[PDB]
RNA sequence: GCUUCCGUAGUGCAGCGGCUAGCACGUUAGGCUCAUAAUCUAAAGGUCCUUGGUUCGAAACCAUCCGGGGGCACCA
RNA sequence: GUCUACGGCCAUACCACCCUGAACGCGCCCGAUCUCGUCUGAUCUCGGAAGCUAAGCAGGGUCGGGCCUGGUUAGUACUUGGAUGGGAGACCGCCUGGGAAUACCGGGUGCUGUAGGCUU
RNA sequence: GAAACCUCCCGUGGAGCAGAAGGGCAAAAGCUCGCUUGAUCUUGAUUUUCAGUACGAAUACAGACCGUGAAAGCGGGGCCU
RNA sequence: UAUCCGGUAAAGCGAAUGAUUAGAGGUCUUGGGGCCGAAACGAUCUCAACCUAUUCUCAAACUUUAAAUGGGUAAGAAGCC
C-alpha cells in the first residue's frame, strides 16, 4: 500500500502541518485518541503508567492506531471493559510526502501521503490510568504496545496521580486541605489569589 | 448569558491609548501638525495660542512645546474681568474678546513691546493684520489652538483670536469664520462683527425678554438685574473695560500664606493592613459558619 | 532566485512592537539634531514616507544635512569588499540618538576635571581606562562553621 | 430623596419599513410627516438580499426621532391605542422599551384611499439628567454603574407614570 | 502514474441551495369496453457511495476514502 | 494636601463593582433671540445660573482580572569553538564559554513640567 | 423569522483601505460630506538591483505658481513594498 | 568598556491566528434520531453549532517572551574651553 516506515522514521524535514498552504491532506488513520472508562473521576484510577520514547524520531498514525488496538484488547482481556483509561498523547500533524513515478527528478515535489508524529527523547507516547492492583497488566499492555513502534521505548509507572500534574504522596493532603478539586478526568488547582467570594463558596 | 468578549486574553492583547486621549482632552492628530517645529530651526519655540471655552470660564494661554512638557509663557483667564469692570457675563463672545485682548497686552508689556505695535485701538470690525516694522523688534507670531471645539462661523475661540489680533499679535487667520460672515454670498459685513464684539446680541435679547415677560427675563439674566446691568450700559461698559485693559494689563499674584496643611484626602492602605483585613474576613466567615 | 523589492522580508523589522501601536508620541517628533551628531537608525512601521532601507536598520552614522522634517546622515555600508560612507535622507521618526558618544563625552569631562585638579599639586593620577584586573587576593572568613558538603544527586527518571 | 435622578423619556423613535422602494416609501414618509410635523429620513440597505427583494443601497424604510413634549404626546397616543399594557419581554436590559402597531389610523390619522394602510413601530428611549456625557464631544465616558437604568426601574417608572397594567409572559 | 467523468427505488436517468427527491420502463390495483390490445392517471416504491466541515438549512459548495469507466506515456 | 488648562513618559495609568468629595474648580443643568447645523438645540454652536454631587472627574478599597518588576522553573532547554568520544544509525556524553521562556510564588497599582487658583 | 429597518450596551480593530501577501492605521490611512486638480512647470542631490552603469520606482530639499483649512501645516499621484 | 539592531534555536498557545483530545458545571439558544406524554424550557441524556474555568498534542509561510553566535558605532589634537 504505502512505503514502509524505514523511510519515514527520522525527523528529516521541517514540521509541515496541514494549513491553508498545505491542502489536500488525506485524513489520519487514528481518530479516537482516548478510551476505556474515560467517564471517571481522579479518585479511583491512581496508576499513571506511561510509555516514554528514547529516540528522536517519527511515529506513524497507523502504528498509533495498531498500538491503541493492541493495548485496548489486552486491557479488556485483563482488567475489564471499564476498568482502565488509555490516552495516546501523540496527535500526528506532520504531513509526509510521496514522490511516485510512472521526468523523474525534474520538478520533484511530493504530494501529501499521510500523517506522522514528531516524537522527542523523553516524550510520553501512551498513558494508562487504573487502580493500584493492576500494575503488571498495565506493564504488559505497554510491552505489547511497544512492538508496534520502531526504535526503543520504556515503561514507567510515574509518581503522579492518574492524569494530573500533582504528586501522589501529597495529592490526598492537598485534597484534604481543599487546594485541589476533583474535576472529571483532571484536577483543579486553587491558588490563594482569587476573590474571597470563591473562598466563601468553598469551605462550606 | 453572553460570549464574554472582555476576557483575560482581551486584557492581555488590549493596548491603552494615551492618557489625555483616554481623558478626552488632546487631539494628537491635530497637535502633531500644530506644534512641531521644522528641524532647520534647531532651537526656536513655536508659539501656540490655546483657547479653551469652559461653562463658567474662558482660558487663553500662549505656550511652546519642550521635551519635558510645554511651558506656558503667558496666561489669561476670563475671571480676571471683575478686576477690570466686567462684573457679569464672563463666558460670552465679548468676554472672549476681552480675554484675548488682555492676553495680548499682557504678553506685550511682559516682553517690552507695549509702545511699539499698539494694535487696533479704535475698534472698527474690518480685517486686520499686524505688519512688521523695520528698525524695531519684530511683531510676535503665534498660531491658534482651538483644541476639540468645532470651528464653525461665530465661535468664541475666534472671538479671542480677534481680541489677540486687535491686541497686536501677528496671527495668520481669515474672516471666513468670524460672526457676520454671509454663507451664501461670501462677503464680510464687518458691522455685525462689531455688534457681537461690543455685546449687542446679548443686549437685544435682554430688550426682547424685557418687552416679552419679566419672569423669563429674570430667570435668564438674574445676575444682570444684580449689579445694575442695563442693555444701554453694555457698550459703554465694554468700552471702559477695553480702556482698562489697554491702560493696565499687568498681572499681580497673591501672597499665599497661613495654611493649616491638613489632609482632606484619604491615605493609602498598607500591605499589613490589607493582609489583616482579608485574614479578619476569613476568620469572621469561619466564625459565622461555625454557628449552625 | 528571490525578488529585489525594497521591503523584502521586513515583516518584523519595519513593524511596531507589542502593545506599542497607535499614535507616535510627540517628543520623538521634536528631538533636535545638529551637524555631526552620532545617530543610530531604527525603522518604524507607522510613518512610511522617508523610510530608510532595511540594510540600514540598526546602523549608526553622522549627520551631514538637517532639512525641515528629515535628517541626512552619512552611514557606513559594506558593499562586499569595502566600507562606503554613503549619504541617506531619513525622516525623524526612524531616528534616535546614539548614546555611545555620551559616555565618551562624560569621560572626557571627567578627565578634564581630574586634569585641572592635581595639576598645581604635582601628583600624577592615572587617567586611562584599564580592564578587569586580577581579583586582589584576600581572606575568605567563616564564623566557626564548616563549608556545606555538596553531594551528586542520585538519578531518578522524570517522565 | 434623590435630587436629579428623575427618569425621563430621552427620545421616541418611529419607523415604518415598507420593504422595497419608491411610492410606498414616500407614502409612509407622508404618514410620518402628518403624524409628527417634521420631515422624516429614509433608510437604505446594508447589503443585497435576494429573498427579501432588496438590493444594496436601495431605500427601504423611513424613520424619525422625536424629542420632548411632542414625543410625550405621540407616546400618549400610542399607549392610548395599546391600552396602557406591555409585557415582561418588551423591556430591554438597558431600560428602554418599544412596541409596534398595525394601523396608523388608530393614532388619530384620517384614512385616505390614496395614502394607504401602514403599520408603524415606536421605541421609547428613556434617560436621566446626565446622559450627555456618553455622546458629547470632548470628555466622553461611561455613565456610572448604579446610574444606568435597570429593568426593575423601568417597570416601576412605567407603573408610576402611565398606570401600568403590565402582564407577565 | 497524470488529467479527469459518474455514484440518486429493480433499471435508464433527472433535479438554480428553500420540492411531497419531477418522471418513464417493471411489480399491485382501479376506471373504460360486449369483453380484450394501448391508455390517464394512483398506490408499499429510495443506506442521495461513505466520513468530516461551512451555512439557518446540503444530493447541489469544499477535503479524504471507497467502486464502474475514457484518453496520454517520444528518440536513441 | 488638592484642582483647572496645556502636557512628557503612554495600563504601576486600563477594565468590573463599592465607598468618600469641605472650598476653588470641572461638569451635570436652564433655554434657542443672535452666530451656527441637524428629522429632532440629542450632537455642534450661542445666551446663562434655579438646583447638584446623582453622573463624569479626584481619592481609597477588592485574599479582583490585567499590567510592571523579582524568585522558582534552572544552570534546565538551547548554543560558539574541540576531540582518531560512544553508537549500525537516530542521537547522546564530555572539555570550553555563554545562557532562556511557561506553569508556580512574592511586591507595587502612576511619577513629573509650565501657568493660575482653593484649603485666606 | 437566522439575515430587511429603528434603538441601547459591550465592542484594540477580530472590518475596511481596488487587487496577491506582509506591514501599517481608530475623533485614521476607514465611511459620508464640502472645495479642488501638487496627477503643474524647472535645476541638481540621494536610496533601491548595482559594476556602485542605466531604466523603472522612491526619498528629502530648492525656485515659482496653486488647491484646501480658521490656521498650524498637508499635497508636486494612489497607506508602503 | 558603554550604546542600539534582531525574532533564529528554545519555549508558549491556562496569551492572539490556524489545527486539535476528553471529562465537569450551566433551560444563553434552537434543531434531528429519540422514551414517558395529544403537547409542554414537565423528569432522562445525545450530537451540530453555545458559555464558563480545566486538560492532551502541535505550526517554515503562528507568536506574548526569547538566547548563544553575530552586525554597526565611540574609546580624542580632525578634541574640549
Ligand atoms: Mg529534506
Ligand atoms: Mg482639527
Ligand atoms: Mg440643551
Ligand atoms: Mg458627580
Ligand atoms: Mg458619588
Ligand atoms: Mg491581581
Ligand atoms: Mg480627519
Ligand atoms: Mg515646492
Ligand atoms: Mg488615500
Ligand atoms: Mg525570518
Ligand atoms: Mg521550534
Amino acid at each position: 500500500g504505502r512505503r514502509p516506515a524505514r523511510c519515514y522514521r527520522y525527523c528529516k524535514n521541517k514540521p509541515y502541518p496541514k494549513s491553508r498552504f498545505c491542502r489536500g491532506v488525506p485524513d489520519a488513520k487514528i481518530r479516537i485518541f482516548d478510551l476505556g472508562r474515560k467517564k471517571a473521576k481522579v479518585d479511583e484510577f491512581p496508576l499513571c503508567g506511561h510509555m516514554v520514547s528514547d529516540e528522536y524520531e517519527q511515529l506513524s498514525s497507523e502504528a498509533l492506531e495498531a498500538a491503541r488496538i493492541c493495548a485496548n484488547k489486552y486491557m479488556v482481556k485483563s482488567c475489564g471493559k471499564d476498568g482502565f483509561h488509555i490516552r495516546v498523547r501523540l496527535h500526528p500533524f506532520h504531513v509526509i510526502r510521496i514522490n511516485k513515478m510512472l521526468t523523474g527528478m525534474r520538478g520533484a515535489f511530493g504530494k501529501p501521503q499521510g500523517t506522522v508524529a514528531r516524537v522527542h527523547i523523553g516524550q510520553v507516547i501512551m498513558s494508562i490510568r487504573t487502580k493500584l492492583q493492576n500494575k503488571e497488566h498495565v506493564v504488559e499492555a505497554l510491552r505489547r504496545a511497544k512492538f508496534k513502534f520502531p526504535g526503543r521505548q520504556k515503561i514507567h509507572i510515574s509518581k503522579k496521580w492518574g492524569f494530573t500534574k500533582f504528586n501522589a504522596d501529597e495529592f490526598e493532603d492537598m485534597v484534604a486541605e481543599k487546594r485541589l478539586i476533583p474535576d472529571g478526568c483532571g484536577v483543579k488547582y486553587i491558588p490563594n489569589r482569587g476573590p474571597l467570594d470563591k473562598w466563601r463558596a468553598l469551605h462550606s | 448569558f453572553v460570549k464574554v468578549v472582555k476576557n483575560k486574553a482581551y486584557f492581555k492583547r488590549y493596548q491603552v491609548k494615551f492618557r489625555r486621549r483616554r481623558e478626552g482632552k488632546t487631539d494628537y492628530y491635530a497637535r502633531k501638525r500644530l506644534v512641531i517645529q521644522d528641524k532647520n530651526k534647531y532651537n526656536t519655540p513655536k508659539y501656540r495660542m490655546i483657547v479653551r471655552v469652559t461653562n463658567r470660564d474662558i482660558i487663553c494661554q500662549i505656550a511652546y512645546a519642550r521635551i519635558e512638557g510645554d511651558m506656558i509663557v503667558c496666561a489669561a483667564y476670563a475671571h480676571e474681568l471683575p478686576k477690570y469692570g466686567v462684573k457679569v457675563g464672563l463666558t460670552n463672545y465679548a468676554a472672549a474678546y476681552c480675554t484675548g485682548l488682555l492676553l495680548a497686552r499682557r504678553l506685550l508689556n511682559r516682553f517690552g513691546m507695549d509702545k511699539i505695535y499698539e494694535g487696533q485701538v479704535e475698534v472698527t470690525g474690518d480685517e486686520y493684520n499686524v505688519e512688521s516694522i523695520d528698525g524695531q523688534p519684530g511683531a510676535f507670531t503665534c498660531y491658534l489652538d482651538a483644541g476639540l471645539a468645532r470651528t464653525t462661523t461665530g465661535n468664541k475661540v475666534f472671538g479671542a483670536l480677534k481680541g489677540a489680533v486687535d491686541g497686536g499679535l501677528s496671527i495668520p487667520h481669515s474672516t471666513k469664520r468670524f460672526p457676520g460672515y454671509d454663507s451664501e454670498s461670501k462677503e464680510f459685513n464687518a458691522e455685525v462683527h462689531r455688534k457681537h464684539i461690543m455685546g449687542q446680541n446679548v443686549a437685544d435679547y435682554m430688550r426682547y425678554l424685557m418687552e416679552e415677560d419679566e419672569d423669563a427675563y429674570k430667570k435668564q439674566f438674574s445676575q444682570y438685574i444684580k449689579n445694575n446691568v442695563t442693555p444701554d450700559m453694555m457698550e459703554e461698559m465694554y468700552k471702559k473695560a477695553h480702556a482698562a485693559i489697554r491702560e493696565n494689563p499687568v498681572y499681580e499674584k497673591k501672597p499665599k500664606r497661613e495654611v493649616k496643611k491638613k489632609r482632606w484626602n484619604r491615605p493609602k492602605m498598607s500591605l499589613a493592613q490589607k493582609k489583616d483585613r482579608v485574614a479578619q474576613k476569613k476568620a469572621s466567615f469561619l466564625r459565622a459558619q461555625e454557628r449552625a | 532566485t528571490n525578488t529585489k523589492g525594497k521591503r523584502r522580508g521586513t515583516r518584523y523589522m519595519f513593524s511596531r512592537p507589542f502593545r506599542k501601536h497607535g499614535v507616535v508620541p510627540l517628543a520623538t517628533y521634536m528631538r533636535i539634531y545638529k551637524k555631526g551628531d552620532i545617530v543610530d537608525i531604527k525603522g518604524m512601521g507607522t510613518v512610511q514616507k522617508g523610510m530608510p532601507h532595511k540594510c540600514y536598520h540598526g546602523k549608526t552614522g553622522r549627520v551631514y544635512n538637517v532639512t525641515q522634517h528629515a535628517v541626512g546622515i552619512v552611514v557606513n555600508k559594506q558593499v562586499k569588499g569595502k566600507i562606503l560612507a554613503k549619504r541617506i535622507n531619513v525622516r525623524i521618526e526612524h531616528i534616535k540618538h546614539s548614546k555611545s558618544r555620551d559616555s565618551f563625552l562624560k569621560r572626557v569631562k571627567e578627565n578634564d576635571q581630574k586634569k585641572k585638579e592635581a595639576k598645581e599639586k604635582g601628583t600624577w593620577v592615572q587617567l586611562k581606562r584599564q580592564p578587569a584586573p586580577p581579583r586582589e587576593a584576600h581572606f575568605v572568613r567563616t564564623n566557626g562553621k564548616e563549608p556545606e558538603l555538596l553531594e551528586p544527586i542520585p538519578y531518578e527518571f522524570m517522565a | 430623596e434623590n435630587p436629579m435622578r428623575e427618569l425621563r423619556i430621552r427620545k421616541l423613535c418611529l419607523n415604518i419599513c415598507v420593504g422595497e422602494s419608491g411610492d410606498r416609501l414616500t407614502r409612509a414618509a407622508k404618514v410620518l410627516e402628518q403624524l409628527t410635523g417634521q420631515t422624516p429620513v429614509f433608510s437604505k440597505a446594508r447589503y443585497t438580499v435576494r429573498s427579501f427583494g432588496i438590493r444594496r443601497n436601495e431605500k427601504i424604510a423611513v424613520h424619525c426621532t422625536v424629542r420632548g413634549a411632542k414625543a410625550e404626546e405621540i407616546l400618549e397616543k400610542g399607549l392610548k391605542v395599546r391600552e396602557y399594557e406591555l409585557r415582561k419581554n418588551n423591556f430591554s436590559d438597558t431600560g428602554n422599551f418599544g412596541f409596534g402597531i398595525q394601523e396608523h389610523i388608530d393614532l388619530g390619522i384620517k384614512y385616505d384611499p390614496s395614502i394607504g394602510i401602514y403599520g408603524l413601530d415606536f421605541y421609547v428611549v428613556l434617560g436621566r439628567p446626565g446622559f450627555s456625557i456618553a455622546d458629547k464631544k470632548r470628555r466622553t465616558g461611561c455613565i456610572g454603574a448604579k446610574h444606568r437604568i435597570s429593568k426593575e426601574e423601568a417597570m416601576r417608572w412605567f407603573q408610576q407614570k402611565y398606570d401600568g397594567i403590565i402582564l407577565p409572559g
